[PDB]
């Protein structure tokens, strides 16, 4: 056992975000023929 | 550069049937196929984007995504579930590029409701109340049975545990406590033998 | 004396994962070190990384 | 005297629960019924007495781990951690945390496996913690009782067909 | 004459763990003829539920005149 003064239980990995940027949202183009 | 339509055409040049439409590129342009009505789409359709490469094969209402649907984003992340007003809402499932799976409720395009997130690297699962794509309360379960019940920080705190109780199945000990700012675990009493947190 | 096993080699992943956890050695060479933080191996790999 | 009495009563309670569990396991063999009904009765007995989260019987893509029972002709299988194993199959297609156990139903005077009793603890519908040896022993005993009952069922069916 | 032995036939059919191949084929055909949803007797496991006392009564009830 390392006898340093520092240790703490590990937090869970951060859930990964969505494709939206910090937001852009892709939209179907609506133009008639 | 009017977009080309191939399929049945109603009066006034309004598409009215099962056909395919291709749009002019500004990198190919987009392409829709499926039922259309009076210039707007309705029913089970498939829209393939040009620049990004996303493909949405799902229902349509009033020219917007609505009802059950399934999308493959530019990143290999695949969503599958309910849509309202071309925004992810209601119950569904999401598969991330990392392999992490999420089952639960969405609201305004984020994780929100009662859901479970399963990581790929470590088999740990987060189960409970999500808000704004973050974990608020519930049970964080390891791959063997050891777990932690309590309140997790929001999206601001990156879903870190803040207060609650640890249970370790290797030794079968239960300890209740909280986390300091530095991350050090501070317990309120000495550990005691117990059992898993089955709500 | 007695039997004498040979520890396998050590990879950078095992060394990096060992710096995160803090365990008492059970004394036998086939024992799960931890579920989280995840460790890539059994007791022998943890012992090799500690060494 | 008080301490001695408390210890004695704890021991008596443990013996009582062991006796009632074994008595239930002995009853299933006696039941005469359609095979699906005998399987359903076993599932109920396993769920009530054991701490198992769910009990279900049953009558490239990795080979499901339950096929090990048929291929290696081994009567009982126990996976303490499904996370460690890779041949385990999840019905709802979502990865689960917990243990698993499956002890097949082998008819006596033969070796053909007819049914399979699978009891598991998977979060969140289950404890998610390894089955204690008493639970596993109960699952084995229930499966043996079911084996005797199924042998009786086949015997009666053959007699009726030849009648 | 079919419904004469309905109870015995149902009892012998229900006690079978395995799949009696030819008999399963004729039972599946008969279930198609009686206009069942056809997605509920694909495998023998699901086809077990369909046969019961009511099966023999339905056989007489089904119209033999309709085209």
């Amino acid at each position: 056992i390392k006898a340093g003064g520092e240790w703490s239980p590990c937090p869970p990995p951060p859930p990964v975000p969505q494709w939206g940027a910090p937001q852009l949202l892709l939209e179907c183009n609506d133009l008639p023929p | 550069p009017q977009p080309v339509w191939e399929g049945p055409l109603d009066e006034d040049g309004k598409p009215h049937g099962l056909g395919k439409m291709e749009y002019p590129p500004p990198k190919p342009g987009d392409k829709f196929e499926g039922t259309m009505e009076h210039g707007v789409r309705t029913g089970k359709g498939t829209y393939t984007w040009g620049v990004s490469g996303a493909v949405y094969t799902g229902d349509y209402v009033n020219g917007k995504k609505h009802g059950k649907g399934k999308m493959v984003y530019p990143d290999k992340g695949v969503y599958e579930g309910d849509w309202v007003e071309d925004v992810m809402q209601g119950q569904g499932t999401y598969t991330y590029p990392n392999g992490d799976i999420y089952q639960g409720a969405f609201w305004a395009g984020k994780r929100h409701g009662k859901g479970m997130y399963h990581y790929k690297g470590p088999c740990c699962q987060l189960v409970g109340d999500w808000a704004d794509g973050g974990f608020t309360y519930g049970r964080w379960v390891y791959a063997d049975g050891s777990m932690f019940m309590g309140k997790f920080g929001g999206a601001a705190a990156d879903s870190k545990p803040t207060a609650g109780s640890y249970f370790y199945s290797s030794s079968s000990l239960v300890q209740e406590g909280h986390f300091a700012k530095d991350g050090s675990w501070v317990g309120h009493r000495d550990p005691a033998v117990g059992k898993e947190f089955s709500v | 004396g007695g039997p004498l096993q040979q520890l396998p080699y050590v990879t950078p992943e095992q060394i990096k994962a060992s710096r995160l956890l803090r365990r008492y050695l059970t004394g036998r060479l086939d024992a799960p070190v931890s579920a989280f933080p995840a460790f890539p191996g059994n007791e022998a790999n943890y012992l090799r990384a500690l060494i | 005297k008080d301490r001695l009495v408390k210890e004695a009563q704890s021991e008596q309670a443990a013996k009582s629960v062991a006796l009632t569990r074994k008595e239930a396991a002995d009853a299933l063999a006696l039941v005469t019924a359609e095979p699906r009904e005998l399987l359903e009765a076993a599932v109920k007995l396993v769920k009530q007495h054991t701490a198992a989260g769910a009990a279900y019987a049953a009558v490239p893509e990795p080979l499901p781990y339950s096929f090990r029972v048929l291929d290696e002709k081994l009567p009982m299988l126990y996976v303490p951690n499904v996370a460690a194993e890779e041949r385990v199959k999840f019905f709802r297609k979502f990865p689960k945390i917990g243990s698993y156990q499956a002890c097949g139903v082998a008819l006596p005077a033969s070796g053909e496996f007819k049914a399979l009793l699978a009891a598991d603890t998977l979060f969140p519908e289950g404890s998610g913690q390894p089955l204690s040896a008493d639970d596993r022993d109960f699952v084995w005993e229930v499966s043996q009782s079911l084996s005797r009952a199924l042998e009786a069922v086949q015997a009666r069916a053959a007699e009726a067909l030849a009648a | 004459l079919a419904s004469s032995h309905s109870d015995a036939t149902l009892s012998s059919l229900r006690n079978m763990l395995s799949v009696p191949q030819g008999t399963y084929h004729v039972v599946k055909a008969l279930l198609h003829l009686l206009g069942r949803p056809a997605a509920s007797f694909s495998t023998w496991k699901r086809a077990h539920s369909h046969f019961s006392p009511r099966l023999f009564e339905d056989m007489a009830a089904y119209d033999a005149t309709a085209e």
